[PDB]
RNA sequence: AUUCAUAAUAACUUUUCGAAUCGCAUGGCCUUGUGCUGGCGAUGGUUCAUUCAAAUUUCUGCCCUAUCAACUUUCGAUGGUAGGAUAGUGGCCUACCAUGGUUUCAACGGGUAACGGGGAAUAAGGGUUCGAUUCCGGAGAGGGAGCCUGAGAAACGGCUACC
RNA sequence: UAUCUGGUUGAUCCUGCCAGUAGUCAUAUGCUUGUCUCAAAGAUUAAGCCAUGCAUGUCUAAGUAUAAGCAAUUUAUACAGUGAAACUGCGAAUGGCUCAUUAAAUCAGUUAUCGUUUAUUUGAUAGUUCCUUUACUACAUGGUAUAACUGUGGUAAUUCUAGA
């Protein structure tokens, strides 16, 4: 049952320290690595099943491979993904084109659809303008606090220079 | 080892919390916050053990999650929030205001203040320094960073903080004759006026303090907190005013006002 | 009749938990351990809210008999009683139902069994069925 | 992990196990006071040892010592409160002179006997153990209770005792039932 | 007490950060455009403070043993200069250099049926014995070593290898 | 709670130990055991070895919901309730156990960091984003690539995983 690993130019099984983001390993902790035995990439009699992908169709239609088509499980969820899936434009209304799936419970046929992500909304723009206005008003408040401190230092300097120069 | 500790065993908590020896293996471990662990009073200890408004921690959490309590004008839903010296605790229900001041036995007292007193606190200036962009700032005893302080403000002085805006209203210097409050050591909770301050350059400045009845004591400067001028504090003192009666006279007034 | 003469001391109003809390000391000479039900009803009339919103607990009786001391809670309405009272006390008063849950060991063992499955596991069941069938 | 509960031993045993003088004096105390053990005498002698030690180092301290004044007055107050030390002779020199018979005089068993009410120390003890005496309104079934000189006028028969009222007693009830059975209605 | 805080100049960089995020309410205004402004929070983020700490660190203090009197210095022992490494000081390591360092005031070694302390037992006073063990500190997870993730572990209800 | 007694002699007085005597949160064991309260407890010998089960997970109004999940929802045909799974985030460095190592080492009290790191908490803090500007790039908002899921599998077996 040991799966083949791409890049192991060998026909036998070898132990390897596997890490995050590699095949034949699902890490269970953070930064956790295991040594596992992996079949090499070289196909040979030692195997039990080959996974193959059809790159070019033949002259005959296979009974369960190519004659059939599997419906796509999920449609697009992001706004621009919907835009490029149905090819509308850079600017358009993507709410109309959202794939709605129909679910029946005997009598009530109700339709559910994904929530569009990165959708431009007044809530998003209000948050944008709020962050901008916060930055500008904090900078102005900083400038006026510095100015108030500056005139305080100038007054204190005038006090001390006059007191020390005359006394 | 290997990292920060999250538990506080009972018998290792600060003694001034007055937690019972039995009925529990642990004590509330104060969260990180404005006051040091040993010098703080967690909100659960205040609400449950001192004010008796809650019978257990679950009720303390129930009270806090409805946002009744507030420390220095902010809700603080945290159960183990480390409230400390001169913190203002407001309960909008019961319309009650508290300032955390030690009584003369070195324990936080249930001391009530009015709305006008609860509008502000006092902070001891822990440090004065120039920040980035050359902007001066002071750091108080409760960790508050206050930008653009008055240049006359030095370390060991006391500032009045608006507590609505984090702003200094006025300040008191550290000089002989000024009323101070002892916030540490074995004289914790005593109130008197500075007689003089001996330097000891290189370590541990000392302060000589005498109270109303001319009892003098010497305390390290780190424990000394200025609270006003000669008389007339800027805060409402608790009962006792830090006099430190002896046990004999303490007993005398016990038998005096217990027999009417 | 037998002078139950319930009285409540150390009364504290707790608007934070929307209730009144107090000690309940009960004089019951020629009697033993009156009840929690009749203490609750009597506290219901004396504080004039409801029997539902009155909670009593504690009630150790003095050595030798004739007196018991406990603690009492009177809430400002039933709904806040159901909000702040513990589940076990509400089940004591019939105001709640003791939730049907499995044994502590059974829950822990089920949790440790479900740790061995990744995903929903119905793919694993399908493959196990098909492998055994064929 | 929890705070240990504190406990202490309340007696010491004597030095020489077999002194005819101590054995006779202990048995005379036990007989005169209706005690069960020699441990009952040992517990009192142990209490004298702690009291005498505390008074001893206080007297080592000079007069007007704040600690000698404070602790010596509290020790005098407690012993006067319990009746072991007389209302006069309120001094540390006098608490040093206290005897075992002074403490045994203040036991509830002795006080129940000496306030009438028992006609014997052994009768007093069985009445006490059998819940017939209330020191105030509180039934006390411990014969070593240390009546504290304000409770003496409050010692009486328990209100829920057949010698206090409201019930004629279990054995008396069974016997009266038998008599009703033999006689009639 | 400083080559401190901070500021300035010329540059530099596999250029760091400087909100493409979320809940509730959705008020105000005039070129009424589904236009311009707008609240109470949540979560993020730089840096400095603080809190929790961590690491290192100053002085003095530890049982029996001389049938243990000299020990360390080749493969750092002791100091200097420079560098490297580290979060940072430091022979921590490296190169070069010097010949130092401890010790009869008991070094070095050996033993311990030694984790240390708060404490415990007994005790006129002085003492004697104990403290694996409810709190504090330390160490370890069969024995070694090594490392990943992480603010933080040389982690073991983490991994790697050997025994 | 500053106490001694028996034993060398024919008798004596000494030295001197043996023996007795009393405690022990001091262990074990024997006999015995009615009540209430309190409550130590595989340390010592073996830090010897372990069957089995449990002891670390966690979701708020507030990161990601098309479960082909349940209720069906408050214009709600983008979503809106609850919400498995799985990404994401945080935690798993605390606790708990033991005393094997360890003799200026640990550790105690007392110092220092003007010799450093510090998630979180709390406070404060960000108008400057223009390659070489006299070559600015959607901002009413950039991109792909994956989990859970679909489906096809391998292995006696694992908290194994592969192909699409
Ligand atoms: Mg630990
Ligand atoms: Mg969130
Ligand atoms: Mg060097
Ligand atoms: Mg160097
Ligand atoms: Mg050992
Ligand atoms: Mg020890
Ligand atoms: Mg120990
Ligand atoms: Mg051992
Ligand atoms: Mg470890
Ligand atoms: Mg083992
Ligand atoms: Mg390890
Ligand atoms: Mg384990
Ligand atoms: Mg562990
Ligand atoms: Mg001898
Ligand atoms: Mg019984
Ligand atoms: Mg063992
Ligand atoms: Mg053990
Ligand atoms: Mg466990
Ligand atoms: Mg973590
Ligand atoms: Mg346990
Ligand atoms: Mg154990
Ligand atoms: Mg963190």
């Amino acid at each position: 049952g040991f799966p083949m690993k791409q890049g192991v130019l060998l026909p036998t099984r070898i132990k390897l320290l596997l890490t995050k983001n590699v095949s034949c390993y699902r890490p269970r902790r953070d930064g956790e690595r295991k040594r596992k035995s992996v079949r090499g990439a070289i196909v040979g009699p030692d195997l039990a099943v080959l996974a193959l992908v059809i790159v070019k169709k033949g002259e005959q239609e296979l009974e369960g491979l190519t004659d059939t088509t599997v419906p796509k499980r999920l449609g697009p969820k992001r706004a621009n993904n919907i835009r490029k899936f149905f090819g509308l434009s850079k600017e358009d209304d993507v709410r109309d084109f959202v794939i709605r799936r129909e679910v029946t419970k005997g009598e009530k046929t109700y339709t559910k659809a994904p929530k569009i992500q990165r959708l431009v909304t007044p809530q998003r723009l209000q948050r944008k303008r709020h962050q901008r206005a916060l930055k500008v008003r904090n900078a102005q408040a900083q400038r006026e606090a510095a100015a108030e401190y500056a005139q305080l230092l100038a007054k204190r300097l005038s006090e001390r220079k006059a007191e020390k120069a005359e006394i | 080892a290997r990292g920060p500790k999250k538990h506080l065993k009972r018998l290792a908590a600060p003694h001034h919390w007055l937690l019972d020896k039995l009925s529990g293996c642990y004590a509330p471990r104060p969260s990180a916050g404005p006051h040091k662990l040993r010098e703080s009073l967690p909100l659960i200890v205040f609400l449950r053990n001192r004010l008796k408004y809650a019978l257990n921690g679950r009720e303390v959490k129930a009270i806090l999650m409805q946002r009744h309590v507030k420390v220095d004008g902010k809700v603080r839903t945290d159960t183990t929030y480390p409230a400390g010296f001169m913190d203002v605790i407001t309960l909008d229900a019961t319309n009650e205001n508290f300032r955390l001041v030690y009584d003369v036995k070195g324990r936080f007292a249930v001391h009530r203040i009015t709305d006008e007193e609860a509008s502000y606190k006092l902070g001891k200036v822990k440090k004065v320094q120039l920040g980035k962009k050359g902007v001066p700032y002071v750091v108080t005893h409760d960790g508050r960073t206050i930008r653009y302080p008055d240049p006359n403000i030095k370390v060991n002085d006391t500032v009045k903080i608006d507590l609505a805006s984090g702003k200094i209203t006025d300040f008191i210097k550290f000089d002989a004759g000024k009323l101070v409050y002892v916030t540490g050591g074995r004289n914790l909770g005593r109130i008197g006026t500075i007689v003089h301050k001996e330097r000891h350059d290189g370590g541990f400045d000392l302060v000589h303090i005498k109270d109303s009845l001319d009892n003098t004591f010497v305390t390290r400067l780190n424990n000394v907190f200025v609270i006003g001028e000669q008389g007339k504090p800027y805060i409402s003192l608790p009962k006792g005013k830090g006099i430190k009666l002896s046990i004999a006279e303490e007993r005398d007034r016990r038998r005096a006002q217990q027999g009417l | 009749s037998d002078a139950v003469t319930i009285r409540t001391r150390k009364v504290i109003s707790n608007p934070l938990l929307a209730r009144k809390q107090f000690v309940v000391d009960v004089l019951h000479p020629n009697r033993a351990n009156v009840s929690k039900d009749e203490l609750r009803e009597k506290l219901a009339e004396v504080y004039k809210a409801e029997k539902d919103a009155v909670s009593v607990f504690g009630f150790r009786t003095q050595f030798g008999g004739g007196k018991s001391v406990g603690f009492g809670l009177v809430y400002n309405s039933v709904a806040e009683a159901k909000k702040f009272e513990p589940t076990y006390r509400l089940v004591r008063y019939g105001l709640a139902e003791k939730v049907e849950k499995a044994s502590r060991q059974q829950r822990k063992q089920k949790k440790n069994r479900d740790k061995k499955i990744f995903g929903t596991g119905k793919r694993l069941a399908k493959k196990v069925a098909r492998r055994n069938a064929d | 992990p929890r705070a240990p509960r504190t406990y202490s031993k309340t007696y010491s045993t004597p030095k020489r196990p077999y002194e005819s003088s101590r054995l006779d004096a202990e048995l005379k105390l036990a007989g005169e006071f209706g005690l069960k053990n020699k441990k009952e005498i040992y517990r009192i002698s142990f209490q004298l040892s702690k009291i005498r030690r505390a008074a001893r180092d206080l007297l080592t301290r000079d007069e007007k010592d704040p600690k000698r004044l404070f602790e010596g007055n509290a020790l005098i107050r407690r012993l006067v409160r319990v009746g072991v030390l007389s209302e006069d002779k309120k001094k540390l020199d006098y608490v040093l002179a206290l005897k075992v018979e002074d403490f045994l005089e203040r036991r509830l068993q002795t006080q129940v006997y000496k306030l009438g009410l028992a006609k014997s120390v052994h009768h007093a003890r069985v009445l006490i153990t059998q819940r017939h005496i209330a020191v105030g309104k509180q039934i006390v079934n411990i014969p070593s209770f240390m009546v504290r000189l304000d409770s003496e006028k409050h010692i009486d028969f328990a209100p829920t005792s057949p010698f206090g009222g409201a019930r004629p007693g279990r054995v008396a009830r069974r016997n009266a039932a038998r008599k009703a059975e033999a006689s009639g209605e």
